[PDB]
RNA sequence: GCCCGGAUAGCUCAGGGUAGAGCAGGGGAUUGAAAAUCCCCGUGUCCUUGGUUCGAUUCCGAGUCCGGGCACCA
RNA sequence: UAUAUAGGCGUCUGGGGGGAACGCGGGGAAGUGAAACAUCUCAGUACCCGUAGGAAGAGAAAACAAAAUGUGAUUCCGUGA
RNA sequence: ACUGUGAAGCUCACACGCCAGUGUGGGUGGAGUCGUUGUUGAAAUACCACUCUGAUCGUAUUGGGCCUCUAACCUCGGACCGUAUAUCCGGUUCAGGGACAGUGCCUGGUGGGUAGUUUAACUGGGGCGGUUGCCUCCUAAAAUGUAACGGAGGCGCCCAAAGGUUCCCUCAACCUGGACGGCAAUCAGGUGUUGAGUGUAAGUGCACAAGGGAGCUUGACUGCGAGACGGACAUGUCGAGCAG
């Protein structure tokens, strides 16, 4: 779908916090990014599901 | 003699469905599932001690159970063989999974 | 959405250590010329990515374009 | 056709049909509404069949209830709504 | 790992076999192959356990395909009886079919044979054609708003940087000089205040840069939100600021 919807889950608690879109031809790998996690209370690494 | 040879019910052809283990039990080895979904370890035979290797066998089994693939379908442990060098049968019961030394 | 099948030279199609066969095209040969036939060639990411393996066209996974049957009460 | 039976004679006792409404058991529409229509409604209504009685049906827990030593067959009214 | 409850070596048979040799059993005789063997991705045909690919044996469970037999069931085949009258009906018996067919429940297919219905609106009458939602400009009469099958276009995306922040820079065009090189590639000097560019239409803006380049980075957050714009309603839009 070129730009599908992806969900970013926390590394630590595995909660799904954010949803966004990325180009799966430019970025074939799972997106890695640091976002605020309400459960942990601090900025944690988030990964695509 | 004999050994610990189990037949994990997993599809080794699939990349995800691969079982690899490493345990230590004195009473660091490497275990890799064959291309035909078999696992072999190093143990003694019937004509040996009783509780010496019983703790050793229990620790290795827990390593395989904890390493079972998430996509495995069907029974996981289908057979375990402890047959001697010339003796037939001697198959361990696969149901035993907790407190073997009893 | 589920289950099967197809992709291999310019064309058609057979195939875990083989890329091949029949038509096309180029030169050589036979013939008195001509046609019809024999010889030697050039022709290929084996749909595209990745994995197992000493080694894949062949086994496995994902994806692309077609085809057949069935399922589909925001 | 043998056991016998179907059947045939004789004699007693019943049945049949009608009725305005009410009752019980079955079969069962459409116009209409949804501002169209098929699920749905109309409606188990209209109509049809089988049957009674002065009334009928139901009725004496293989029931409710919720830790209370609570009610205690059925039917019909008012609330619950 | 083996041998006298008797190895090899030869010979007897069988099955596979690229008859290269393998595997099984038998006999004579009795004292063996086997570890680094040298190449090799892989070493022993020393042996063992699990197992793959085909091939074959057995016991257990388990499904399908047929042929038979008669007793269920079927016969608008024959003959008797009820029956004086009966091409109805029922019974008895012979002759045929026979667990099939027919029927009940469940289930897939075909099914205008039949039934209930749907088959949009705008529109210089209706049909044919075209259009239906969102964004920009003109008509639009210098606040806002304003119609016609009036005049022109675009959208149903893209970007992991083309987002955040800090710092630095100024284009397009023209003139002059330069190997290929020319109107135009890259270099150098001068004039050059916006005529270039801003992912994508148009408009309003941007040289103070919102345009060009680089370093780090994920605020393309969590709980909220005074006060407003716009509005039939449902929608839509802006927002300082507080805490993590
Ligand atoms: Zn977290």
């Amino acid at each position: 779908d070129v730009r599908p919807k992806i969900t970013l889950a926390c590394e630590v608690c595995k909660h799904r916090n954010y949803i966004t879109k990325k180009n799966r031809r430019n970025d074939p790998d799972r997106l890695e990014i640091k976002k605020f996690c309400p459960n942990c209370g601090t900025h944690q690494p988030h990964k695509e599901s | 003699t004999v050994e610990v040879a189990i037949r994990l019910g997993v599809d080794p052809r699939k990349a995800d469905q691969m079982v690899r283990g490493t345990v230590n039990l004195p009473h660091k080895i490497n275990f890799r599932v064959d291309k035909q979904a078999n696992l072999h370890f190093i143990i003694g035979k019937a004509s040996f001690d009783e509780t010496k290797l019983a703790e050793n066998y229990g620790a290795a089994l827990d390593e395989v159970l904890r390493a079972k693939p998430s996509s495995s379908k069907g029974r996981y442990l289908k057979k375990v063989t402890v047959s001697t060098t010339t003796g037939p049968g001697i198959p361990v019961d696969p149901s035993v999974t907790r407190n073997f030394t009893e």
